[PDB]
């Protein structure tokens, strides 16, 4: 998934 | 709170990740992982399964995680996260  | 949400204050530093990964689930943004050794683990404030409803007064439902990343890349300081715990 996308790291923030 | 609304939809059973809670208000959490999250520190954001330019060029430093919060330390959580997010995914889209239907029309929601859900936290999928709390990265070991990252800032989110250290603070204890974000958790897997949390749904992000708002970030500093901006409604997040319906937004692509890419837009969430872009939004956060344009913000710094103490941010107000409205979350639904899982």
């Amino acid at each position: 998934d996308l790291l923030v | 709170g609304p939809l059973g949400s809670k208000i959490v204050r999250i520190e954001k530093a330019r060029d430093i990740p919060l330390g959580a990964t997010v995914r889209n689930e239907m029309d929601s943004v859900i936290i999928s992982r709390i990265v070991k050794g990252g800032a989110a683990e250290k603070s204890g404030l974000l958790h897997e399964g949390d749904e992000v409803l708002e970030i500093n007064g901006i409604e997040i439902r319906g937004k692509d995680v890419n837009e969430v990343f872009d939004l956060l890349s344009d913000m710094h300081g103490t941010l107000t996260f409205v979350l639904i715990p899982s």
